């Protein structure tokens, strides 16, 4: 039933899905940070590294925490 | 990978998707003096250096062709009775060779 | 009996009859939705 | 409206109309060439196919 | 011209086929062949056209396809109901616009 | 919709000729492709020449070439195959065609003679 196939504190990583127009995006940034209280100043632009607008209909999904 | 593989699997059991992210062609399938017949009806014969599809075939597989008159669309025969029905929605374009 | 194997035999054999002559067919079906496509095929491309 | 007077009873054969060519045509041009339009590949020599 | 098995026998059962045998020139060009269906007493009416499209008159029995140098054709059984001449009209192109083959008839016991 | 009726059986003589008329009227002509095949007693069916049913269009037999004469009359919508120049060996049956092919499409298909034509032959004999 699958439908497609794609082969591509420390640390502090961005992700972010959207949904338009019918294929599959992927949102991926990983940066290094030297902070532990709260969050640094400065600005990060996330960008789409499998750009490919989703479209699908989703509105519920779940976190993977550390 | 997808053309010169070596075993097939059952006849019904397949790949429900279509080709993916490729310059599709059409140009073996016509020149390669391996390829003999090859009908497409709804689909123009040269017309892929410009369509484009959306889920991806790996269909990698070789197979026995002593049942070519019945390895066609809208036939009955030995093979397309029972354990694979053709479809009374198929749409798609058939070589054979 | 009456309860037999799924498969049947054919006859791997190359003296058979004319119906049994060996011709390879692998189909390739079309299908396009609204979702948009992705195996667009470039345009032949000449020097700059 | 005039169904009865262009109208043979056993069918009316004489009028002709242009169903292939290579290019539209222009406005109140009058084109009376009889060239056999090219369809396919090859070409004829007043044959058919 | 085109060679074919010419004359058989048969009663009613699994499904036989037959061929009809051209040069690269004609096998490949003609793949519009079709089976001039003569029946005794009735004008030719072939009764197929294109291969697996058919006029009405015949059942689903009868199958179209081409098989490498010879235009191919596949019927359920060749038997007794079914007493017909055959024959096998292949466009061929740079050759005259479409010469027949050895006349297959399908007959009855 | 289709009509179609050939001569009576005849009786010839060599090196004669026969004006044939192989009449049809009442569809539409324009849009099949009218062919001309002929057949042997006990033998096959063999094509000789073929029909454009507007202005004419004109091709022969390799078989019977030089012998052979193709007109029409578009008038009453009428197809001729003149057999000129009869012969000995002309003993058989002959036949004509019609397509029913709709040619109103770019590809060469086969004319669907869903009807063929009644019954004639040239036969010479002394």
């Amino acid at each position: 039933n699958c439908t497609f196939e794609y082969v591509s504190f420390k640390n502090l990583r961005e992700f972010v899905f959207k949904n338009i127009d019918g294929y599959f995006k992927i949102y991926s940034k990983h940066t290094p940070i030297n902070l532990v209280r709260d969050l640094p100043q400065g600005f990060s632009a996330l960008e789409p590294l499998v750009d490919l607008p989703i479209g699908i209909n989703i509105t519920r999904f779940q976190t993977l925490l550390a | 990978e997808v053309f010169n593989a070596t075993r097939f699997a059952s006849v019904y059991a397949w790949n429900r998707k279509r080709i993916s992210n490729c310059v599709a062609d059409y140009s073996v399938l016509y020149n390669s003096a391996s390829f003999s017949t090859f009908k497409c009806y709804g689909v123009s014969p040269t017309k892929l250096n410009d369509l484009c599809f959306t889920n991806v075939y790996a269909d990698s597989f070789v197979i026995r062709g002593d049942e070519v008159r019945q390895i066609a669309p809208g036939q009955t025969g030995k093979i397309a009775d029972y354990n694979y029905k053709l479809p009374d929605d198929f749409t798609g374009c058939v070589i054979a060779w | 009996f009456n309860c037999y194997f799924p498969l049947q035999s054919y006859g791997f054999q190359p003296t058979n009859g004319v119906g049994y002559q060996p011709y390879r067919v692998v189909v390739l079906s079309f299908e396009l939705l609204h979702a948009p496509a992705t195996v667009c095929g470039p345009k032949k491309s000449t020097n700059l | 409206n005039s169904n009865n007077l262009d109208s043979k009873v056993g069918g009316n054969y004489n009028y002709l109309y242009r169903l292939f060519r290579k290019s539209n045509l222009k406005p109140f041009e009058r084109d009376i060439s009889t060239e056999i339009y090219q369809a396919g590949s090859t070409p004829c020599n007043g044959v058919e196919g | 011209v085109l060679t074919q098995p010419p004359s058989v026998s048969g009663a009613p059962g699994q499904r036989v086929t037959i061929s009809c045998t051209g040069s690269s020139s004609n096998i490949g060009a003609g793949y519009d062949v079709h089976w001039y269906h003569q029946l005794p007493g009735t004008a030719p009416k072939f009764l197929i056209y294109g291969n697996s499209n058919r006029p009405s008159g015949v059942p689903d029995r009868f199958s179209g396809s081409k098989s490498g140098t010879s235009a191919s054709l596949a019927i359920t059984r060749l038997q007794a109901e079914d007493e017909a001449d055959y024959y096998c009209q292949s466009y061929d192109s740079s050759l005259s616009g479409w010469v027949f083959g050895g006349g297959t008839k399908l007959t009855v016991l | 919709q289709v009509q179609l009726v050939q001569s009576g059986a005849e009786v010839k003589k060599a090196g004669a000729s026969v004006k044939v008329s192989c009449k049809a009227s009442g569809y539409t002509f324009t849009s099949y492709d009218i062919n001309w095949v002929r057949q042997a007693s006990g033998q096959g069916l063999e094509w000789m020449g073929w029909m454009n049913p507007i202005s004419g269009n004109t091709g022969y037999a390799q078989k019977f070439q030089g012998r052979v004469t193709m007109t029409r009359n578009t008038s009453i919508t009428t197809a001729y195959m003149e057999l000129s120049s009869l012969r000995s060996e002309d003993t058989a049956v002959y036949f004509c065609a019609r397509g029913g092919r709709y040619c109103s499409s770019t590809t060469c298909y086969s004319g669907v003679g869903m009807d063929v034509w009644g019954q004639g032959t040239t036969v010479t004999v002394p």
